[PDB]
């Protein structure tokens, strides 16, 4: 009976929920995946042929822009109309109910989807970016853009079936930096396989870990690095961390209590 | 552990 293996105790979540003056949210996917955004781990993260994890690389994006373009546009495009779920209303509620009583909430999300922003939530962490951002190859400038279609070449692009041509644009033609006329190639702003995270960010992720006295590890898979050590940073330093996901994944029996199914069940329950 | 990966 010694070995600890996580509760399914909502009862004595919310006993701990109750009593919490910092508590950490650190989101993937699966917390947009109710608003009708795949995740990216099954049949969802694949784009045409290729699996997700190989396009959101800087490998990609040097010997193929153009299609790594196209698969930011299509998720862009898709992005615009999708609406907070209830497990990013909870979150965002939460937030505020517990900020006008001086206790902070605070997220950190793998997602570069903007959800959690949409629904409220005002701490937030973008640790991976934002699908609506992007950065200057050139000189480095980082941008809002909303625009629907990013540049005119990928007007009308982006298809994600297996089969569909690459739209080949060339290089010149993609989304190019506007600013003091610099004219250079624009990426993403978000965080790639293979590159490293913000410095900042890093800092402000291992300050909200270090003070928390309650962590929630929701719609993700554990499997993303560095993401994937936060929640069990929090869980050895003895605090309370509770996983709220469709299935276990590799850190499960790290954490204190385990809530199966999905966060839109199970967060509005948790978070009340 | 700055850099971006998937485990396993
Ligand atoms: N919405 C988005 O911005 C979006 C979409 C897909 C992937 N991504 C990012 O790409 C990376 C790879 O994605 P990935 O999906 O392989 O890994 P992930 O770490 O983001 O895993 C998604 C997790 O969600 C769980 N899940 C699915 N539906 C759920 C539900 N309704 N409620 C609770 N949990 C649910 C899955 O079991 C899985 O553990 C991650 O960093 C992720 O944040 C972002
Ligand atoms: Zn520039």
């Amino acid at each position: 009976s010694f070995t600890a293996r996580p509760s399914s105790s909502m009862a004595d979540f919310r006993k701990f929920f109750a009593k919490a003056k910092h508590i950490v949210i650190i989101s993937g996917a699966g917390v947009s995946a109710e608003s009708g955004v795949p995740t990216f781990r099954g049949a969802g993260g694949y784009w045409r042929k290729w699996q997700a994890q190989d396009l959101a690389t800087p490998l990609a994006f040097a010997h193929n822009p153009s299609r790594v373009w196209e698969f930011y546009h299509y998720r862009r495009e898709v992005m615009g109309s999708k609406e907070p779920n209830a497990g990013h209303r909870a979150i965002a509620e939460c937030e505020t109910r517990l900020g006008k009583q001086g206790r902070r909430v605070v997220v950190i999300t793998q997602n570069i989807d903007e959800l959690h922003r949409k629904a409220g939530t005002k701490n937030l962490l973008e640790i991976h970016g934002s699908l609506f951002k992007t950065r200057c190859t050139s000189c480095g400038v980082v941008a809002e853009n909303y625009k629907s279609p990013i540049c005119p070449a990928l007007s009308g692009k982006g298809a994600p079936e297996p089969g569909t041509q690459d739209a080949s644009i060339p290089v010149e033609k993609l989304p190019r930096c506007e600013e003091a006329g610099c004219g250079g190639l624009l990426r993403p702003h978000v965080v790639w396989f293979g590159e490293n995270l913000d410095p900042a960010i890093l800092e402000e992720v291992d300050r909200e870990l270090a003070h928390c006295d309650l962590c929630l590890v929701v719609g993700t898979s554990s499997v993303v690095y560095p993401a994937a050590m936060f929640a069990p940073q929090v869980a050895a330093r003895g605090v309370p961390v509770a996983e709220f996901n469709t299935e276990t994944t590799p850190a499960t029996n790290r954490f204190r209590f385990h809530f199966q199914g999905p966060c839109g069940t199970t967060l509005p329950e948790a978070l009340a | 552990t700055a850099r971006k990966s998937t485990g396993g």
